[PDB]
C-alpha cells in the first residue's frame, strides 16, 4: 500500500515544545 | 468535429456540392422547427 | 498518484442472500430430478395469478359501466333537444 | 534520403472506409461492433458516402447480418 | 371533472392487469421449459448486478482520496487512458 | 422523478426479476400485495353493485 | 478511378446525451459553424 | 406483428423480449413506407395490404398510424378502375375508422393523412364513391366535418365583438386539401351517390364562401358543378 | 506561478458531474387529444428505449 | 386548442393483454365489447357536439 | 460536500504550511553514516541534505493541491464522460445499445 | 380461494347478462335517434 510518509523528524512537538531538537526551536 | 480521408469516384469539389445540398436541407428542417 | 491531503481526510473523517440463491439455482441446474420438482411447483403459482387476474378484470367491467352510464344520461338529453 | 519522399495520403495506414468494409468481412466481433457503429454514424450524418449506387458490394454485407 | 379521475383510475387498473399478466407469463414459461429460463436468470441477474456496480468510484470522498490512481491496476479502467488523453491535447 | 435513467431501468428490472425467483423458494411472503388487491369484501361489494344494477336495469 | 478526398465534418460531440432536446442547440451551432466555414470555398 | 396484433394463439409474444421486438417493428414499417411506391401495382390477394390493414386496427401510436396511412395511400396509386384490393379488402371496420379521424379537430397531420388516403381511394369513382357513401355513419360524418374543415385554423370575421360593442386573405394547409377533395368529389356525374352529397353541402359551404374570399378561387370546379 | 493557495473556497471537485448512467433516456410520450376523443392513437413512440407497458408499470410502482 | 396534441405526464389508456388463456378467463372479450361500445358512443357524441353549431 | 467539515480540513493545511514555512533555511542533517567517509575540515559530505529536500517536497506538494485537483477533473470528466464506448458490460446492455441506436435515427423524408 | 371461487364463479353469468342487456338498450336507443335525425334533416 502507498502512503504519504509521516515525517516525524521535521514535526515540532505540540504539548511540551521544550524537547525538540536544537535546530527546530528558535 | 472529426475529419477523415476516404476514396470516392467524385472530386473534392463535388463532395462539397453534395455537402451544400445536404446541409441546406437540414438547416431548413431545423430552423423551421 | 500522490497522497497529498489523504492524511487530513483520515484525520477529520475517521448481499449474502441472493448469492446463496444463485448457488441454490446453480445446484438446481445440475440434476434433472429437481426440474419436475420445480415445474409443478411453478405451475400452481401461475394459477395463483390467474385467480388474481380475473379479480382485476371483473373490476374493470364494473368501473366501465358507470362511465357508460355517465354517457347515457347525457345522450337522453339530446332525445329532447334535437326534437325541440 | 529515400525516407523523405513518402506520399502523405497513405502514411496513416488504410483509409477508414476500407477499414470499415474489411472489419465486417472478417469475423472479429468487437471490430464488427466498431464497424457497425461507424457505418451508423456515416449513415446518419452523410448518407451519400454510403449510397448503394456508388458502392455496389455493400448490400450483401448487410444481408449477411 | 370527475371523468378525468375516473379514466385515470381505469388506466391505473389496466396497468395492474398488465403487471399480473406478466407475472403469470413468467411462471408459465418457466413451467414449460425451466432450463433455458434459469440459465437466462443466472446470466441476466449477473449482468444487471455488474451494470449497477458500474458506478461506485465517482463519489466525492472516493475521488478526493488516493484509492483510485495508485495501486488499482486491479481496476485498470482509468489511469490507462493517460497515454491517449495527453495525445489528444485535452490534458 | 419524472424521468428515467439507465440506473432506474436496471434497478427496476433487477428488483422485479429477483421478486419472481423468491416465490419458488418461498423465502418471501407477499401476502399483503396479494390480499390488498384481491380484497374479497371489496369483491362481494362490487358484485352487490352489479346485482343492484341488474335490479335497476330490469 | 480513385480520388483521395477529405471527408465531411461529422459532429461528434464531447458529451453525448440521449434526449433530443439536449442536442438541438449544439447541432444548430455546428450547422452554422460548418456552413459559414464552407460558404467561402465557393 | 400481425400475429401479435390479432391475438392468435400461434406465436404468442413473450413479454420479456418485447423491447427487443418493439423497436424491431418500427424499423421495418419505415422500410415499408419507403418501398411501397415501388410496389405500385397492387394485386388482389396481397399480403402487405392485408397485413397493414390488420395492423391499423390494433395500434395506438400516432407515428405508426401516420406511417400505415401513408403506406396504404402510396400503395394504391396507379391502381385500376375495376378490380384491385381496395374494392374488397377494406372490410368496412377499417374504412369506418379512417374517416373517423377527420373528427379530431386538434391534430392536423392525421387529418391530412386521412384526407390523402380517401383522395387516393376515390380517384376511380365508379365502385369507390358508392362504397364510401354506402354507410349510415361513414357518409354522415362527412356531412358535418368537411364543410367545417374549409375554415380550419383560419381567422374568420367574427361577430361576437359586433354583438358586444355596447378578413384572412389566406388559407391553411388542410383547407387546400379539403377543397381539392371536394372539387374532385363534385365530378361524380350522372347523379349517383357523389352529387347527391355535393348538393346537400352547398347551402352550408355557401356561408363559408361569404367569409373567406380565397374560397372563391378554390372551390371552383365544385361551384361550376354546384 | 499562477496557482492559487489551497485555502480558497473552490475545493469542490464534483459539482456538475452527471455520469451517463444518470442521463435521461428517451421513452414514450403520452398524448392528450380532448375530453371526448377515446378512439384516437393515444401515445407516440418514435425512438424509445422501453415500451408503453413497462413505462406504465414504472409509473405505477412510483405513484 | 393547438394544431398538435398536448404531451402530458400521466398515462392514457395502456393496452389490454391478449395472451391469457380464454378457457379460464372468458371475460376479456366482454370488456372489449364494452370498450368499442364506449368508442362508438363517444363517436356519436363528438359528431353531435360538432354539428350542434353546424 | 458538507462545507462545515470542509473548512475543518482546509484549516489544518494552513497549519502545516505556516508551520513548515518557519523552519530555518540552513537546515541540515548529520546521519550516523558520515563516519565511514572521513570528512576533513572542508570536505562537503554527500548526505547533508536528506531533510531539507523532504521539507520542501511537503511544502510544495501542499501548494500544488489545486493543480492536481484540476488535472483530476480533466481526467475523470473525460473518462467517465464516455462511459459507454470503453466499458464492455455497459455497451452490451439492452437499454444503452437501444438508446445509442435510437439517437442516430435520421428524420423521415416526406415525399 | 373458496370465497374467491364463490364470487368468481357466480359472477360471470351476471357479467355476460349485463353486457348483453346494455347491448340491447344501446342498440334500441341508437335505432331511435338515427330515425329521429332523418326527420330532423328533412
Amino acid at each position: 500500500k502507498k502512503e504519504f510518509p509521516v515525517n516525524l523528524t521535521i514535526k515540532k512537538n505540540v504539548y511540551d515544545s521544550a524537547q525538540d531538537f536544537n535546530a527546530l526551536q528558535d | 468535429a472529426v475529419f477523415d480521408l476516404m476514396t470516392s469516384p467524385f472530386t473534392q469539389e463535388e463532395v462539397l456540392i453534395k455537402e451544400i445540398d445536404f446541409l441546406k436541407n437540414k438547416l431548413l428542417d431545423l430552423q423551421s422547427l | 498518484s500522490l497522497p497529498i491531503e489523504d492524511n487530513y481526510i483520515r484525520e477529520v473523517v475517521g448481499s449474502k442472500l441472493m448469492e446463496c440463491v444463485n448457488d441454490a439455482v446453480q445446484t438446481l441446474l445440475q440434476g434433472d430430478d429437481k426440474l419436475g420438482k420445480v415445474s409443478d411447483k411453478s405451475r400452481e403459482i401461475s394459477e395463483k395469478y390467474i385467480e388474481e387476474s380475473q379479480a382485476i378484470i371483473q373490476e374493470l367491467v364494473k368501473l366501465t359501466m358507470e362511465k357508460l352510464e355517465s354517457k347515457f344520461t347525457k345522450l337522453c338529453d339530446l332525445e329532447t333537444q334535437l326534437e325541440m | 534520403n529515400v525516407f523523405q519522399s513518402l506520399p502523405k495520403e497513405t502514411a496513416r495506414g488504410v483509409d477508414d472506409l476500407t477499414r470499415m468494409e474489411m472489419a465486417l468481412l472478417s469475423g472479429i466481433p468487437e471490430e464488427i461492433k466498431w464497424s457497425l457503429k461507424k457505418y451508423l454514424t456515416y449513415s446518419n450524418k452523410a448518407p451519400y458516402m454510403i449510397s448503394l449506387r456508388t458502392l455496389p458490394d455493400l448490400l450483401p454485407l448487410f444481408k449477411t447480418f | 371533472a370527475e371523468d378525468t379521475a375516473k379514466l385515470r383510475e381505469i388506466t391505473k387498473l389496466a396497468l395492474q392487469l398488465n403487471s399480473s399478466a406478466q407475472k403469470y407469463q413468467f411462471f408459465h414459461e418457466l413451467s414449460l421449459h425451466p432450463r433455458e429460463t434459469l440459465t437466462h436468470y443466472l446470466w441476466s441477474s449477473k449482468q444487471n448486478e455488474l451494470v449497477l456496480q458500474g458506478d461506485q468510484y465517482f463519489n466525492e470522498d472516493a475521488a478526493r482520496t488516493s484509492d483510485i490512481y495508485s495501486n488499482n491496476n486491479n481496476d485498470r479502467s482509468l489511469m490507462g487512458n493517460i497515454s491517449l488523453l495527453y495525445s489528444q491535447g485535452r490534458l | 422523478y419524472n424521468n428515467v435513467t439507465l440506473k432506474n431501468l436496471t434497478a427496476f428490472q433487477l428488483l422485479s426479476q429477483r421478486e419472481n425467483i423468491c416465490e419458488l423458494l418461498n423465502l418471501v411472503e407477499s401476502t399483503e400485495r396479494h390480499n390488498s388487491i384481491i380484497n374479497p369484501e371489496r369483491q362481494r361489494m362490487s358484485l352487490e353493485e352489479m346485482k343492484k344494477m341488474l335490479d335497476a336495469l330490469k | 478511378p480513385l480520388n483521395w478526398v477529405q471527408g465531411p465534418a461529422i459532429f461528434h460531440m464531447l458529451t453525448s446525451p440521449y434526449t433530443q432536446d439536449e442536442i438541438i442547440n449544439h447541432e444548430m451551432n455546428f450547422l452554422k459553424g460548418r456552413l459559414l466555414e464552407l460558404q467561402e470555398i465557393t | 406483428f400481425q400475429c401479435v396484433a390479432t391475438g392468435d394463439n400461434k406465436w404468442q409474444l413473450y413479454e420479456g423480449n418485447a423491447t427487443f421486438f418493439n423497436e424491431l417493428t418500427h424499423y421495418t414499417l419505415d422500410l415499408m413506407e419507403a418501398i411501397s411506391s415501388y410496389i405500385a401495382p397492387a394485386m388482389k390477394d396481397d399480403h402487405y395490404f392485408q397485413t397493414l390493414v390488420s395492423i391499423l386496427n390494433y395500434t395506438k401510436d400516432r407515428y405508426m398510424v401516420i406511417s400505415i396511412l401513408r403506406s396504404l395511400s402510396r400503395l394504391l396509386v396507379r391502381s385500376k378502375a375495376n378490380e384491385e384490393s381496395a374494392a374488397d379488402n377494406l372490410d368496412h371496420k377499417t374504412l369506418s375508422l379512417i374517416v373517423s379521424f377527420l373528427l379530431l379537430e386538434c391534430d392536423s397531420e392525421l387529418i391530412i393523412a386521412s384526407l390523402d388516403f380517401l383522395y387516393q381511394y376515390i380517384l376511380p369513382g365508379s365502385q369507390r364513391i358508392t362504397e364510401l357513401f354506402k354507410s349510415k355513419e361513414c357518409s354522415l360524418i362527412l356531412e358535418a366535418t368537411l364543410p367545417n374543415l374549409l375554415s380550419y385554423n383560419i381567422a374568420t370575421p367574427d361577430y361576437h365583438l359586433l354583438q358586444k360593442h355596447k378578413f384572412p386573405q389566406e388559407l391553411s394547409d388542410v383547407s387546400k386539401v379539403a377543397c381539392t377533395f371536394l372539387c374532385l368529389l363534385s365530378n361524380d356525374t350522372d347523379d349517383g351517390a357523389g352529387s347527391a352529397f355535393c348538393q346537400r353541402i352547398r347551402p352550408l359551404v355557401l356561408h363559408k364562401l361569404a367569409d373567406i374570399p380565397p374560397l372563391t378561387l378554390a372551390l371552383s370546379e365544385y361551384m361550376e358543378n354546384t | 506561478s499562477n496557482i492559487p493557495d489551497p485555502t480558497l473556497p473552490p475545493t469542490e471537485m464534483m459539482t456538475r458531474f452527471l455520469h451517463p448512467n444518470w442521463y435521461a433516456l428517451p421513452t414514450t410520450v403520452w398524448l392528450k387529444y380532448g375530453n371526448y376523443n377515446s378512439w384516437a392513437p393515444s401515445f407516440n413512440e418514435n425512438g424509445t428505449v422501453v415500451d408503453s407497458t413497462t413505462r406504465g408499470l414504472i409509473w405505477l410502482e412510483r405513484i | 386548442t393547438q394544431t398538435n396534441p398536448v404531451p402530458v405526464t400521466y398515462p392514457t389508456d395502456a393496452y389490454i393483454p391478449t395472451y391469457l388463456p380464454d378457457d379460464k378467463v372468458s371475460n376479456l372479450a366482454d370488456l372489449k365489447k364494452l370498450i368499442e361500445m364506449d368508442s362508438r358512443l363517444d363517436l356519436y357524441l363528438t359528431r353531435r357536439r360538432l354539428d350542434t353549431s353546424i | 460536500g458538507d462545507p462545515d467539515t470542509e473548512i475543518r480540513i482546509s484549516a489544518r493545511i494552513s497549519n502545516r504550511i505556516n508551520e513548515l514555512e518557519r523552519l530555518p533555511a540552513n537546515l541540515g542533517t548529520y546521519s550516523l553514516d558520515d563516519c565511514l567517509e572521513f570528512i576533513t575540515k572542508d570536505d562537503l559530505s554527500s548526505r547533508m541534505d536528506t531533510f531539507k529536500i523532504k521539507a520542501l517536497v511537503e511544502l510544495k506538494s501542499l501548494k500544488l493541491l489545486t493543480k492536481q485537483k484540476s488535472i483530476r477533473q480533466k481526467l475523470i470528466n473525460n473518462v467517465a464522460s464516455q462511459a459507454h464506448h470503453n466499458i464492455p458490460y455497459l455497451r452490451d446492455s439492452p437499454f444503452t445499445a437501444a438508446a445509442q441506436r435510437s439517437v442516430q435515427i435520421r428524420s423521415k423524408v416526406i415525399v
